[PDB]
């Protein structure tokens, strides 16, 4: 219901550590654009 | 192209609406005034947010309609009323009534206007003794803490331009504002939580973002 | 030091020191123009063929004895390539494969990636025949045992006699890879198209085996993940099929 | 592949490998002449100014939310600078700053590093005011919560909000480094003097405020050390103050 | 009451290690002298 | 980035990022010719004495002390290099050793590994005399111990002096190399040969000493191997001897 791409991510092994170290462990993602954008019409934004 | 600074910017708002009469029993009513600064108008305030410092000429134009008081005497024919508009610059006398001699100093500019004709409208420049505008100030006035003295940019007020016993009427004036060459420093992230009052930062914490169903979910596709 | 792949829509992350084994020294290529110029005229989809296809993980823990793939067949569901298998009587194909691990440095193991052209298998019992499920089963790896197995129409599947009677120390006769925990995770093969006519049918015939095959297994101690996955990404070159027209 | 640097009489070590981020591709630099000729001129030191001044360690453990400290006045018993401080009326400087920590391969987490212009913060009071001793103490960090605050007179220092009333994921708009322990540990930034007049007084504005801010905590198993020290050194470049004769 | 300069070291962060490492540790002092070393009136020594 | 050294009918792997200290600066080197012109004509063999000897492994654990040899007669008993101990009356030669270790990255210690030329020990009595067997024992190591020794006879082999009556942190200023856990576990010395006559007997005199002495201990945790292996290896260089027709 939207007609947009997506992103997915899978466990293809599992993650191996050896004896002492944490078990558990985190991601992040950064998002930026690339050289190409463009917009148009300006308006009012509906936060404030 | 539109996201260009001057673009972004360059646009005309009102931000002040006020009221005055020619005949009152407060002396206070007899006039209108506003200090220029743009941390009023919670629109134009956000957008100025994302930078650091600006600097920009100003644009003023005036729409100014009256009414006759719906208090008794009808039968009246009147010439068309007459208004000034005073500008004083940072570091100007003040007037405390509509009789004062501040109403004449040769240095507070000043415009006559007559209804009926097109809206009047002035040009300021920019005035400061210091190279930009901050819209941040992390310091003390001297002690107030945010505040520093070289952001003053004048007053605007607004009167009738009557004689001796005037006839009661009510005016109201609408100001639009508009910055022109505009150049900005140093960007800065948006604002995301509401403004709480119009000179501090001061905020209730707020959340980052909605939550969606789970770290998973993607609505199904049409 | 790391590279950044895009075929078609897809996208993938690699490290630029990565090794490539080239089969037997040759690429794919298209066969050329005129081996059977009149009315053998050849058509190539160059669509979204050429594009990463990622099957799902397998799960590495202290017993396991292998894993192996068929080529093709374990693409005849994912998309435009699999769609080809139907529409076209004949065709033929290169491919590259990508596997990987994902473990840290206080795992260790060793595996064998290797790619066996024509890898005809025994039945379980002397006088019997090998079922077609039995063989693949599509993008789902079937699996090696660690002692003789039983049962009617079955691949026996000991993995010390890799299910073709051969010793499994000799695979490393055919194009193959070894991955060893301690000093790199990676694996590229580059397969080329092999047979002895020039196209073929794809449903009835298997032009390759992909096995991957521990030889030393995998050890961890005290609180570390009990398991180490791996991961097989494929990009089908030069696909090739016999004109509608 | 380690470097050995010298600033006066002091002498730090650091490692060639080191990545430099300058703020807004400005280096520091002197008001070179002629702004204001005739009756303003201007002194520099030059003397101990140029040298490393190194700042007690903090503590990095399991929940921390962060550090900041503001420019300058996290100088003024720094030495000869903080006598410059209170001897002149109108002065300006760059810096070098230096981040580091100290930790092993078995240890995890997440540092974000930035320096900010003009960071006016907002009172737990909505109503309220800031007082004095609450935006800084000196050579001392100033601490963030990882709840709302309470209390007069106070910043409102909930961490995910960064006093400013701001997105703290959206302040890598400002010069900025990460530290992944994974990776590296540590970051340098060369700021240069940013004001909207050409000097200014040192003691009742805060030109810039560094913060330290963990984004993946600290986690360690089971006999490491339960903390991770991180350390800040600091250099002055260019400054320059009123004349005085 | 010597009229000489010093050195002193400090705990920035303090040591981390991953789960099955030794705890403690320990550093080592060497010291040489610079190539513009100079001696004069040789004297007896006071050790033997 | 791993090299292949083959001497005679020996081989040993080495890495290519080795470092090597060359004694005095001096490389070994014959007698050239005519120091005794006339009748003192040497022989040199060349046969099996240039070729890699491996002595048996020391174990290093949480309390050694620390291990010494005696050359020659350390190799009095390895092959040719022996039988020409004895049948020549006069001898030289200068050496090259290899002193390795095994160890993981969750081990950590710093050992020094010197050479010493003419290190004549005291005895454990300060009126006493030195036995022969208690100064070598040929291919087997003596042992340095962590207090003061008694018994008639015996080196005083208190570590902290040495054996020889110096401060052992002072030790620097012989042919030396360290091995720290960290960074390195491999070193090598090349040694030529140094007297103050030309040739010289090898069976009452020895040239140098060969001293391994840990200064931070072994240390480990939970369940890691509770010692580490050191290995030497040993090729003489340039041997020579008198000419028997």
């Amino acid at each position: 219901y939207t007609s947009a791409g997506n992103v997915t991510c899978w466990y293809q092994t599992g993650i191996v550590v050896p004896a002492g170290t944490p078990t558990s462990c985190s991601i992040m993602c950064f998002v930026s654009a690339c050289n190409d954008f463009s917009v148009r019409l300006l308006k009012d934004t509906p936060f404030i | 192209s539109e996201s260009s600074i001057e673009n972004f910017l360059c646009r005309s708002a009102c931000v002040y609406m006020g009221e005055y009469h020619t005949t009152n029993t407060d002396t206070s009513k007899l006039f209108a005034s506003w200090t220029i600064n743009a941390r009023r108008m919670v629109q134009m305030r956000r957008k100025l947010e994302l930078f650091t410092y600006v600097r920009f000429d100003m644009e003023v134009t005036f729409v100014i309609t009256s009414k006759q008081d719906q208090g008794t005497q009808l039968g009246q024919d009147m010439p068309p009323l007459t208004h000034q508009i005073m500008y004083i610059p940072p570091g100007g006398p003040i007037p405390k009534s509509v009789t004062d001699y501040t109403w004449q100093t040769s240095t507070n500019p000043s415009i006559f206007w007559t209804e009926g004709n097109a809206p009047p409208r002035m040009s300021i420049p920019f005035i400061s003794i210091g190279n930009a505008y901050s819209n941040f100030y992390d310091g003390w006035s001297h002690g107030v803490y945010g505040y520093n003295t070289l952001n003053h940019m004048g007053q605007i007020y607004v009167r009738h331009v009557n004689g001796s016993s005037p006839l009661p009427m009510t005016s109201t004036v609408r100001m639009y504002f508009k910055p022109k060459h505009v150049k900005v420093w140093v960007p800065r992230p948006p604002r995301l939580c509401q403004y709480k009052n119009a000179s501090t930062v001061n905020f209730t914490p707020t959340n980052i973002t909605e939550k969606r169903q789970s770290i998973n979910y993607i609505p199904e596709t049409v | 030091r790391v590279r950044s792949i895009t075929l078609g829509n897809s996208t993938i992350t690699t490290q630029e020191s990565a090794n490539v084994v080239v089969a037997y020294g040759r690429w794919p290529e298209y066969l050329k123009d005129n081996e059977a110029t009149a009315e053998d005229q050849p058509t190539q989809p160059d669509v979204a063929t050429c594009r990463f296809y990622t099957l799902e993980s397998v799960t590495w823990e202290r017993d396991s004895p292998g894993w192996w793939w068929k080529f093709p067949d374990a693409l005849k569901d994912m998309g435009l390539f699999g769609q080809n298998m139907y529409y076209h009587y004949l065709g033929r194909a290169g491919y590259t494969i990508h596997v990987q691990c994902n473990a840290s440095k206080f795992h260790q193991g060793c595996l064998m990636v290797v790619c066996v052209p024509e890898a005809e298998m025994g039945c379980s019992q002397v006088d019997g025949t090998v079922n077609e499920h039995s063989l693949s089963e599509g993008e789902t790896a079937k699996k090696f045992a660690s002692t003789s197995t039983n049962g009617t129409n079955t691949v026996q599947s000991i993995v010390t006699n890799a299910g073709m009677g051969v010793g499994v120390g000799n695979l490393t006769i055919f194009p193959h890879q070894w991955i060893n925990l301690r000093t790199n995770n990676c694996a590229t093969i580059v397969m080329p198209y092999i047979n002895n006519v020039p196209m073929d049918n794809m449903f009835r015939h298997h032009n390759f085996t992909l096995m991957i095959i521990p030889f030393v297994p995998l050890d961890y101690s005290s609180d570390s993940s009990t398991y180490v996955p791996i991961t097989v990404t494929v990009a089908p070159m030069c696909a090739e099929y016999n004109g509608l027209r």
